[PDB]
């Protein structure tokens, strides 16, 4: 058993930068997966960042190169680096976890975060 | 001079950076009175955000057309454009903290052009710099001086730190023009940044500057 604790939402300018955090409790299965999904009001939750225990990354096309999934793993954190945010960043976002095989190769992740609102204007 | 350099003049700021690893990039505008010596600006957090460290750091890095000078000191700086200036800077923080910073100045379609590159390296995890436990700085003398064709300037720059005490650092910097132009003697500027207003997490910053030379001593 997992839990994740989502912060670092909140209002953000466009253009603007944020980054959101999550912090993973409990106890992890080996090769530990984190990402990061986002669902915007009347569309379906999509994968933003994957990240695998061995370093690997995936990204939307709509993020890449404004947005890095990273890890502290002393601190248990895994983060989300949002920047020159734009309209269409508008959304609630999730972290998620589980392991290779079920949350970075696959979206089927195990554990969820209670999402955080991320608001442009 | 007077004719290019108005007694209102605006610019526009870039910064790159990283400060112990962690990598930002800031877009500004800023607008003054060269001739008066005052001069503010809106900084914004555009890469990186929010910083995990004191923006006291950076603050000092956003405009040296804007001193008040006699007339009887050249304006080296002032003469330098349009084509402008560049200067480079090291900070030596008491506890082994370094900031390096490069900087261009130029004149572009009647706007001060900034572009800025900063590394700061060797915080202590602890101190006060990575921890965001300073308050600002105390108001500065730099000490000016020609040098191996260029103006140099040196301050012992005070930072003030939240739960008292204070923070200092020794600061030298070079400031060459890209064009031959008359370098004055030795003299002191007196300045005082302040911060004037800041978003909660420091990602929108108003900064507010005052700078006047005169004489030595």
């Amino acid at each position: 058993q997992v839990q994740l604790v989502e912060s670092g939402g909140g209002l953000v300018q466009a253009g603007g930068s944020l980054r959101l955090s999550c912090v993973a409790s409990g106890s992890a299965p080996s090769f530990f997966a984190m990402a990061w999904y986002r669902q915007s009001p009347g569309n379906e939750r999509e994968l933003v960042a994957a990240l695998s225990s061995l370093g690997s990354t995936n990204y939307a096309d709509s993020v890449k190169g404004r947005f890095t999934i990273s890890m502290d793993n002393a601190k248990n954190t895994v983060y989300l680096q949002m920047n020159n945010v734009n309209a269409e960043d508008t959304a609630v976002y999730y972290c998620a976890a589980g392991d290779f095989h079920s949350c970075y190769a696959r979206k089927s992740c195990d554990y969820w975060g209670q999402g955080t609102q991320v608001t442009v204007s | 001079n007077m004719a290019i350099i108005k007694e209102f003049m605006r610019f526009k700021v870039h910064m790159e950076g990283s400060v112990n690893g962690h990598e930002f990039e800031i877009e500004g505008e800023g607008e003054g009175r060269p001739y008066e010596g005052t001069q503010t600006a809106k900084l914004k957090v555009t890469k990186g955000g929010p910083l995990p460290f004191a923006w006291d750091i950076l603050s000092p890095q956003f405009s040296k057309a804007y001193v008040k000078h006699p007339a009887d000191i050249p304006d080296y700086l002032k003469l330098s454009f349009p084509e402008g200036f560049k200067w480079e800077r090291v900070m030596n923080f008491e506890d082994g903290g370094v900031v390096t910073v490069t900087q261009d100045s130029s004149l572009q379609d009647g706007e001060f052009i900034y572009k800025v590159k900063l590394r700061g390296t060797n915080f202590p995890s602890d101190g006060p710099v990575m921890q965001k436990k300073t308050m600002g700085w105390e108001a500065s003398s730099e000490r000016m001086y020609p040098e191996d064709g260029a103006l140099k300037g040196e301050i012992k720059q005070r930072l003030k730190l939240k739960d008292g005490g204070h923070y200092d650092a020794e600061v030298k910097t070079t400031y060459k023009a890209k064009k031959p132009v008359q370098l004055p003697g030795a003299y002191n500027v007196n300045i005082k940044l302040d911060i004037t207003s800041h978003n909660e997490d420091y990602t929108i910053v108003e900064q507010y500057e005052r700078a006047e030379g005169r004489h030595s001593t």
